[PDB]
């Protein structure tokens, strides 16, 4: 059934100019990562080589090589968010979940994003497609509460 | 009574949606009109969940509205604790020239009616009557600038592209502000999207293109959605110009902010920076001539050509002309955005305008530009904003980013984070950013230990990175370091 979805995706991006990125985006959105089982057909459709595809996949960060937990937590580690106390937040959260930075699981996945546009609302995060700001050491409780 | 609850990420983050819920709840419990709008951000983030209510006098703004404070409404708008009065009368707003962001936070972004009533689609409808060359010279007269970098006259670029033969030219907007403190683009494409559509349409009519692209990051999803809706809504207004624009999402790579890497990423390839024997203007996207620009540079185009170049030529300094937005974030009381003419000091912008710090502590550092920018201390408060003086006074002003750090900061940690960034964000094409970075991050540790065979080593490294590196990310990276070291020696043993 995966092949069907993939074919659909490829058909949807037919004739476009430089359609590798969109196609990969969609492939990821579908499954959750770029399986090596799907490096070839992409190439076959686009006239590329498995290698080029894998290289593109490897370069960019937003293309998962392996799936994530049921929940995902991106936590800015940039300048501004650092300024208004991101370290402490990070510590509290990774103590709560027991998962350090970059370390994933079947349950959750904590990672970094390096900005979100919430540079005034300095301590910022993205939890499961929901943005959060002004993350003091209290809101983390609510963050974890809705998130086991 | 009319309600204007922001739809910006700066609002949804702080719980604007919860406020929406609470309002609707109360109205359901307390029979009322309950007329809600979903405008963008005015630019004052310290109270972003602001519930602007209509009155014959104007629009009265409220503070950082929490859902628990909503009950305070529907009873008395005068005796409210978080009552601000006319939002337009706030000194943080009054002192702004505010040209480019003029119609940002006072309209529903996806409302063509309001946009049109807000002088919308004027420049576009004006340009088509003009010629491809007249418009170009109009844009050139102002000599607007490069906003996302050092600053190159866009007019010259347009000219170069126009004077270059091919079946299909291209136009690209590089909204990939992966920088810190830089969030103006987000506000502009989340609120007042149509200006971008307009500017690109104009620029495409001008240059001689039909196909256009816009590069959004993946860390700006709501903005992506908005721009998609915009491009999808303005199809009638777009066909008039013979212009078809598309959005392209990035994939989490800072370096893709560079023009070459950007258009390499558009092409379906991996974002490795190209050397510059040929320029993208000559040979860019798919070997074709392409005009690549920042959002702010394309947001001024319509306003320019419409309201007259000479007017735009009025604001600013001798070299730097026109208004600029100053984004102010980090540890700072009144953050957000401040659009004004150049010549203003960061002294004023950081101590007078934006108060002080959230923690109440003093400021030890102020980082203009992104992490490719220096750490100016308080002593540099006598330093007005402009490309020239800041480039000459050992620094940088690009997207006018501005963060703040108080006395509880460790410059060592930051200087380290700089190289750590240049390390994690790196195409991996040239050696001085591949290795130089991940080595500097060890050198700084050695310094933290106390070694003395490191500082000169560090300096030499910084120097070779400056002079040798291909892009800026490994050429500007040294500035943070050297700045933190020469300005704040009391933290580097
Ligand atoms: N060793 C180092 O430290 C290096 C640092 N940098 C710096 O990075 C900053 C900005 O980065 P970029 O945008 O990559 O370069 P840039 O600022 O030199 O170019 C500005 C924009 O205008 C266009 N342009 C340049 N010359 C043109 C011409 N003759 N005709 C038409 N269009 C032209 C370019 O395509 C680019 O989009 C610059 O100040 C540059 O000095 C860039 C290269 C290496
Ligand atoms: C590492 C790096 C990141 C950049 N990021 C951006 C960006 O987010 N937005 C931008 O407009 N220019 C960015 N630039 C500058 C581009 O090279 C180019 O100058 C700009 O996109 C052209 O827009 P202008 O003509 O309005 O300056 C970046 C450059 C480098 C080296
Ligand atoms: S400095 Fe060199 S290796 Fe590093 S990002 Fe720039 S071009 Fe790539
Ligand atoms: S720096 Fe984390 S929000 Fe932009």
């Amino acid at each position: 059934t995966d092949t069907a979805r993939l074919r659909a995706i490829l058909a949807a991006h037919r004739g476009r100019e430089g359609a590798l990125l969109p196609i990969l985006h969609d492939v990821q959105a579908a499954f959750g990562f770029i399986p090596e089982d799907a490096y070839a057909p992409i190439a076959a459709d686009l006239g590329l080589t498995r290698a080029e595809v894998a290289g593109v996949v490897g370069f960019y960060h937003d293309f998962r090589k392996a799936p994530a937990g049921r929940h995902v937590i991106k936590l800015c580690r940039a300048e501004a968010c650092q300024a208004m106390g991101m370290d402490a937040v990070q510590a509290r959260l990774e103590s709560a979940l027991g998962l350090r930075l970059g370390d994933s699981s079947e349950a959750v996945t904590l990672e970094a994003v390096y900005c979100l546009g919430l540079c005034a609302c300095a301590p910022a995060a993205m939890v499961d497609d929901r943005l959060v700001g002004r993350l003091d050491a209290a809101a983390v409780a609510g963050i974890v509460a809705e998130l086991g | 009574m009319k309600i204007w609850l922001p739809c910006d990420a700066a609002a949804k983050a702080c719980g604007a949606e919860a406020v929406l819920a609470a309002l609707r709840l109360e109205a359901e419990k307390r029979g009322g009109a309950l007329d809600i709008a979903r405008n963008g951000s005015r630019g004052m983030i310290w109270l972003e969940p602001l519930l602007e209510v209509e009155t014959p006098a104007g629009r009265i703004g409220f503070g950082p509205m929490t859902p628990a404070d909503v009950p305070a409404l529907f009873d008395a708008l005068e005796s409210h604790p978080k009552a601000l009065g006319l939002v337009e009368e706030i000194p943080f707003f009054k002192r702004q020239t505010r040209l480019t962001f003029a119609r940002c936070g006072r309209i529903e972004p996806l409302s063509l009616a309001q946009f049109a009533a807000a002088e919308g689609w004027a420049g576009l409808r004006k340009a088509l009557k003009m010629t491809p060359a007249e418009v170009v010279e109009e844009v050139l007269a102002s000599g607007l600038r490069g906003r996302g970098g050092a600053g190159f006259p866009t007019g010259i670029k347009w000219r170069t592209v126009a004077a270059a033969q091919a079946d299909q030219k291209y136009i690209v907007c590089n909204v990939d502000e992966g920088d810190s403190g830089s969030f103006a683009d987000r506000m502009l494409i989340e609120g007042d999207p149509f200006c971008l559509v307009e500017g690109m349409a104009i620029a495409g009519h001008a240059v001689g293109a039909t196909r256009g692209y816009v590069y959004i990051r993946s860390e700006y999803p709501d903005a992506i959605a908005v721009m998609r809706a915009a491009i999808a809504m303005a199809k009638p207004f777009l066909a008039e110009a013979g212009f078809e624009m598309e959005v392209r999402v990035g994939a989490g790579a800072y370096v893709c902010g560079e023009e070459t890497s950007l258009l390499n990423s558009l092409e379906g390839k991996r974002g490795t920076v190209r050397a510059k024997p040929p320029l993208p203007a000559l040979k860019g996207l798919f070997g074709k001539p392409t005009v690549v620009n920042n959002l702010l540079s394309l947001a001024a185009v319509p306003w320019i050509i419409a309201h007259g170049a000479k007017a735009y030529e009025s604001f600013g300094m001798d070299r730097s002309r026109g208004t600029i937005p100053l984004q102010i974030g980090g540890n700072v009381k009144r953050g957000g955005l401040f659009e004004t003419g150049f010549g203003i000091t960061l002294g004023e912008l950081v101590e007078d305008i934006c108060g002080g710090t959230a923690s109440g502590r003093p400021v030890k550092a102020v980082q203009v530009g992104g992490p490719l920018g220096a750490y100016h201390p308080v002593s540099d408060y006598h330093l007005p904003f402009c490309y020239e003086q800041f480039a000459g006074q050992g620094g940088l002003v690009g997207h006018a980013g501005l963060v703040v750090h108080d006395d509880t900061a460790d410059m060592l940690k930051l200087a380290r984070f700089a190289m750590e960034f240049c390390a994690i964000e790196s195409c991996g094409t040239c050696t001085p950013c591949r290795i130089g970075a991940v080595r500097g991050v060890e050198v700084i540790d050695r310094i933290a230990a106390g070694d003395a065979s490191a500082m000169p080593l560090l300096d030499d490294l910084c120097q070779t990175m400056k002079l040798g590196s291909l892009c800026a990310l490994g050429g500007f990276t040294p500035y943070p370091v050297q700045s933190a070291i020469r300005h704040f020696p009391a933290d580097f043993p």
